[PDB]
């Protein structure tokens, strides 16, 4: 029912910040029961809640409802919402691979 | 959804 994909992103500059051009749900520290994009209401994970048309997360193929398992090797399973968006939006990184599951 | 926040990034 899932299938794991891994995508490529390259971060696009928009003034001082390199941006993805997606948003993220979840975390370990928020109300599961509210994401609408997982199976299981007790899943904790980071999910793409929205992608930018003809964005980066776009053109590296990331879609919404993604759930993201590991950013550049990073786990991504048990972490808080601030943890997820902080281990993407590293400034020092413009290449990011996600690994993810799509139902 | 208010008890949904997501984030942009």
């Amino acid at each position: 029912t899932a299938v794991v994909q891994r995508v490529e992103i390259h971060k696009l500059r928009q003034g001082e910040n390199l941006i993805l051009g997606f948003s993220i749900g979840g975390g370990i520290d928020q109300d599961p029961s509210q994401n609408p994009f997982s199976e299981d209401k007790t899943d904790k994970g980071i999910y793409v809640t929205r992608v930018s048309e003809g964005g980066p997360a776009e053109i590296a193929g990331l879609q919404i409802g993604d759930k993201i398992m590991q950013v550049n090797g990073w786990d991504m399973t048990m972490v808080t919402h601030d943890q997820a968006r902080k281990r993407l939006t590293k400034r020092s990184e413009e290449v990011v691979r996600l690994l993810v599951t799509r139902q | 959804n208010s008890r949904f926040p997501t984030s942009i990034i």
